[PDB]
């Protein structure tokens, strides 16, 4: 205290404007964490993505780690692995074992 | 199907085709509430739905064996490294009131960069893999079916690779996890950047499966050099995360905060404890609250930790608790064991149910101390916040050891944790999304270029796929084993041959260990080795002190002391014997009204026993509501004799002290003599004893019962109720 000359400009608020402005802060802190998670992703978010796409956590390890090698993170593990099912006409699941033994990272890089 | 009362739990079958094992159900689920609900003679404020089968309260004997419930979920912890061992623990404890059962990991999962599989044995916690999660929940499906009450099954989310174990979390039907990206950042520094990233996908996926989730506040009560001056700290904390969990798309009503009152006496706890509970209430109006108990001010007397868990009870009465979670009295002392999360359990719902409807009598006085002190903590907390705005935001803020600081903010020491953007563990592991980025499954939260595929599809992206794993479970990888000697198939191989004998445990099968309490009059120190002795001397194995306390340094030490049993006992080689109630006693004599002659025989003034077993001071025949007629001391063969006659009784009562001569078991004889002699023999009963008088010698002097050193009333009017049901 210190803090009695920290707290004078807070001393007439209410406990509303108090609480209010508690939340208005922390939701102003925040924001940029939400949207950093909007704008980017990670190796256990793809990880994740191929693990609802039909994928073991083993195959997933083996998908996402070729495709950090590749610079192809930011296209997204599961589109990578939906893109090429389409296009070489297989099957998602066929598609990914594919990708997990290093096969069609040539054609995913057009 | 399956599970009967008095048939163990076949844990063998459990483990079978974990393959094809669906979770019964999905989500939290809290308690029903009771309205004015009637149990025995009482009437309850606060309960919830009792149980259809459970383990009442020792003192419920008193009341009908009366079980009543509180209306918080009540917590357990269970995760002792072999989670089959653990099943068993889970069922006691569900019979003794615990919903909620709360998995720890094993030693650092956090850093476990991905799932993990099968059933390697753990280190202080459990391993969690989808095949352990599916046993776990499998068990908890049949009893949750058997107590009658579902039961919210609970693990971590924390680590490195919490999109992962989210995603099979949501899948195996978990009802409940932690998730802080702060506890990732403070505790186990994993990288800023990259944790907070993660913590949206992983609240995402928690918000799909409707799960409960609790934060890591209760970390920083760990971690404070004082615990008294962390709050605003706390406060921040629990801030920080409820308020990302909201705009992520979590349940207002499923974001709970861990909160554990900072003290423990000899602080003054309550004074210093009861505002910051109110101030965070008011505070966070709308979010649960997960009332955690004392872990920090702790040591090896579980009696100690009992007394603070019940004041930290306290705490959640006079405010609230949507979760009230529990602590093993023994928590300071060893790994928990099987009894002290029954200890726990109880506890809680003991102190719980004699609070309840407490505040119908009880209020806080919000304005004085009270008042102020709230408003004083909410204003450092508002302060807080501001600091970290004006330094540039959260990282810049964990950057500058805002956190951890010993220091009661505004206060700072300048020894906090500083962690780097760029740095810890995960550190540049952060990718941007592209233009055309895309990600074709239920419950993804950052930007999703789906309608390059397809416009109609936006809000179903996993329509693209004909549904992902959240819809469609069969495209779910099962995975049973990786090592092939650490798992739990062999582990229960390891003692088949437990599953005809028996001997003790305290976590896994056939463990051995029990527990050791003496007092040695002498200092702590040598009584400490003086125990071990008597320890080993008592042919037990692995011995340690585990709790030492003094009485006074001179006179006497107490000491508690673990150790392991070197071998079993057959049940089969055991020999065992194949209970008239008070109630059954007092009633008998009321159809049948009954009366009493007694007398101290001989020459013999000792007044004391007779009296004993007569007045009601001790439960004597009095008591039970029988007729006394006694004629005091040194009263002669006859004058007893007569007097059943005289008086028209139903039985004579007579006692010995002196013993010289054997004039003891003699005069029972002239009596008996005296009670044939006469002719009263055989419509009427005769019962005596005394300091030297064994009920063997007695009937061998005619008389029909004999009650020696140690008789109450209970073993007399017993036996005068049963005497008179044979020939009356
Ligand atoms: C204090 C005492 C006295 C008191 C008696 C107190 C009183 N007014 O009632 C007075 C009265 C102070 C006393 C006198 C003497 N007594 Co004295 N008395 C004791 C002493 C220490 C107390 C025992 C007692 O109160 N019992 C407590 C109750 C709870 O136990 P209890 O009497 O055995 O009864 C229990 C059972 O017997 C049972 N029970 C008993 N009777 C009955 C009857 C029925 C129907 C049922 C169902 C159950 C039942 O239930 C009771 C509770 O579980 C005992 C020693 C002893 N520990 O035995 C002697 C003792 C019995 N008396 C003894 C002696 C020697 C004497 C004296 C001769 C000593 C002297 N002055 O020289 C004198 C004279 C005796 C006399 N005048 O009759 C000796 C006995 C010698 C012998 N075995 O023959 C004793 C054993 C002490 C001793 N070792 O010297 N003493
Ligand atoms: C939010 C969080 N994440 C991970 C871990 C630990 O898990 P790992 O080792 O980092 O994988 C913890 C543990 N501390 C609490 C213990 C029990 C306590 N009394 C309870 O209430 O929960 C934690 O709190
Ligand atoms: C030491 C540990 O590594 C794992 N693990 C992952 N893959 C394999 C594998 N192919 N063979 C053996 N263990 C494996 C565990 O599940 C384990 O117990």
């Amino acid at each position: 205290d210190d803090f009695q000359q920290r707290r004078a400009h807070l001393a007439n608020l209410s406990d509303e404007e108090l609480q209010t402005r508690f939340w208005e802060m922390a939701e102003k802190i925040v924001d940029p964490l939400l949207d950093l998670g909007k704008k980017n992703t990670t190796p256990s978010i793809e990880r994740s993505v191929l693990l609802r796409m039909g994928f073991s956590s083993l195959e997933a390890k083996a998908i996402v780690d070729k495709t950090m090698d590749r610079g192809l993170m930011g296209k997204g593990a599961g589109h990578i692995v939906y893109k090429i099912a389409k296009e070489k006409n297989i099957s998602v699941r066929e598609a990914g074992l594919a990708l997990s033994e290093g096969k069609y990272w040539d054609d995913a890089i057009q | 199907l399956q599970l009967r009362v008095n048939e163990k739990l076949d844990v063998e079958n459990i483990l079978k085709d974990l393959d094809k094992y669906t979770p019964k159900r999905r989500g939290w689920t809290w308690r029903q509430p009771a309205e004015n609900l009637q149990m025995g003679p009482f009437i309850y404020k606060d309960a919830s739905t009792p149980l259809e089968n459970s383990v009442a309260l020792p003192s419920a004997k008193y009341f009908g064996d009366i079980d009543p419930q509180p209306l918080p979920v009540i917590t357990t912890e269970i995760a002792s490294g072999r989670f089959e061992d653990d099943i068993r623990r889970m069922r006691m404890a569900a019979w003794h009131g615990a919903d909620h059962i709360m998995v720890i990991r094993t030693a650092g999962q956090s850093h476990y960069d991905g799932l993990i599989e099968g059933t390697p044995q753990g280190i202080g916690g459990v391993p969690i893999t989808r095949k352990q999660v599916r046993a776990q929940r499998k068990a908890l499906d049949l009893i949750e079916e058997e107590v009658g009450r579902p039961i919210n099954y609970h693990s971590y989310v924390s680590g490195v690779a919490g999109p992962d174990i989210a995603v099979m979390f949501a899948e195996e039907g978990v009802n409940g996890a932690h998730q802080d990206p702060q506890y990732n950042v403070l505790y186990r520094n994993i990288n800023m950047i990259r944790s907070f990233i993660d913590a949206c996908e992983s609240k995402t996926i928690m918000a799909w499966a409707d799960m409960a989730q609790i934060d890591g506040a209760h970390n920083a009560n760990a971690t404070a050099r004082e615990a008294w001056k962390v709050m605003p700290e706390l406060m921040v904390q629990h801030a920080l995360n409820s308020i990302f969990s909201l705009k992520v798309g979590m349940k207002k009503s499923n974001i709970c905060l861990s909160t554990v009152p900072p003290t423990a006496p000899p602080a003054p706890s309550m004074y210093l404890d009861l505002p910051y509970a109110v101030a965070l209430r008011e505070m966070f109006e709308g979010y649960r609250m997960r009332a955690q108990m004392n872990t920090k001010y702790m040591e090896a007397s579980t009696r100690e930790a009992t007394v603070t868990h019940v004041l930290n009870l306290l705490i959640s009465k006079l405010t609230r608790a949507d979760i009230q979670s529990t602590i093993t009295p023994d928590e300071g002392r060893n790994v928990p064991w099987h009894i002290y999360n029954i200890e726990a359990c109880d506890t809680a719902k003991q102190a719980l149910i004699g609070m309840d409807g407490l505040m119908d009598m009880v209020q806080l006085k919000r304005e004085g101390v009270l008042g102020d002190t709230v408003r004083e903590l909410k204003e450092r907390a508002v302060l807080f916040m501001e600091e970290i705005i004006e330094a540039g935001g959260y990282f810049n803020a964990v950057e500058q050891g805002f956190f951890v600081d010993s220091g009661y903010y505004p206060e700072r020491n300048g020894d906090g944790i500083a962690r780097q953007i760029n740095g810890g563990i995960g550190a540049g592991t952060v990718f941007e999304r592209d233009e055309d980025y895309m990600a074709p499954v239920t419950a993804h939260f950052g930007y999703n270029n789906v309608k390059q595929y397809d416009e109609a599809l936006v809000s179903e992206p996993s329509k693209l796929i004909d549904g992902c794993t959240l819809e469609v479970p069969e495209k779910i990888v099962y995975i049973d084993e990786l090592d092939e000697n650490d798992n739990v198939n062999v582990r229960m191989e390891e003692t088949k041959e437990f599953r005809s004998m028996i001997k003790p445990e305290v976590e896994w099968q056939a463990d051995g260990t029990v527990l050791l309490t003496m007092f040695l009059p002498t200092s702590k120190r040598v009584a400490e080795f003086a125990a071990i002795e008597f320890a080993k001397k008592m042919n037990l194995e692995e011995v340690e002190v585990i709790n030492r306390e003094v009485m006074q340094e001179a006179e006497g030490t107490r000491i508690e002391l673990k150790g392991r049993v070197p071998f079993s006992i057959d049940i089969n080689s055991l020999v065992i014997p194949p209970i008239l109630s008070e109630d059954e006693i007092r009633e008998d004599i009321e159809k049948t009204p009954l009366k009493i002659v007694a007398a101290t025989v001989g020459e013999d003034e000792h007044s004391v026993g007779l009296r004993e077993v007569i007045d009601i001071k001790h439960g004597g025949i009095e008591k039970y509501g029988v007729e006394v007629h006694y004629l005091g001391t040194s009263v002669p063969v006859e004058k007893l004799v007569d007097a059943a006659i005289e008086l028209k009784a139903d039985a004579i009562l007579a006692s010995t002290i002196i013993s010289h001569d054997d004039i003891h078991y003699k005069n029972m004889k002239r009596i008996h003599e005296l009670a044939v002699e006469k002719g009263i023999r055989d419509k009427i009963m005769i019962g005596c004893g005394g300091t030297q008088v064994t009920p063997e010698v007695a009937v061998k002097q005619g008389v029909d019962a004999g009650f020696g050193r140690g008789s109450k009333g209970i073993h007399v009017a017993t036996f005068l109720v049963k005497k008179r049901r044979e020939m009356r």
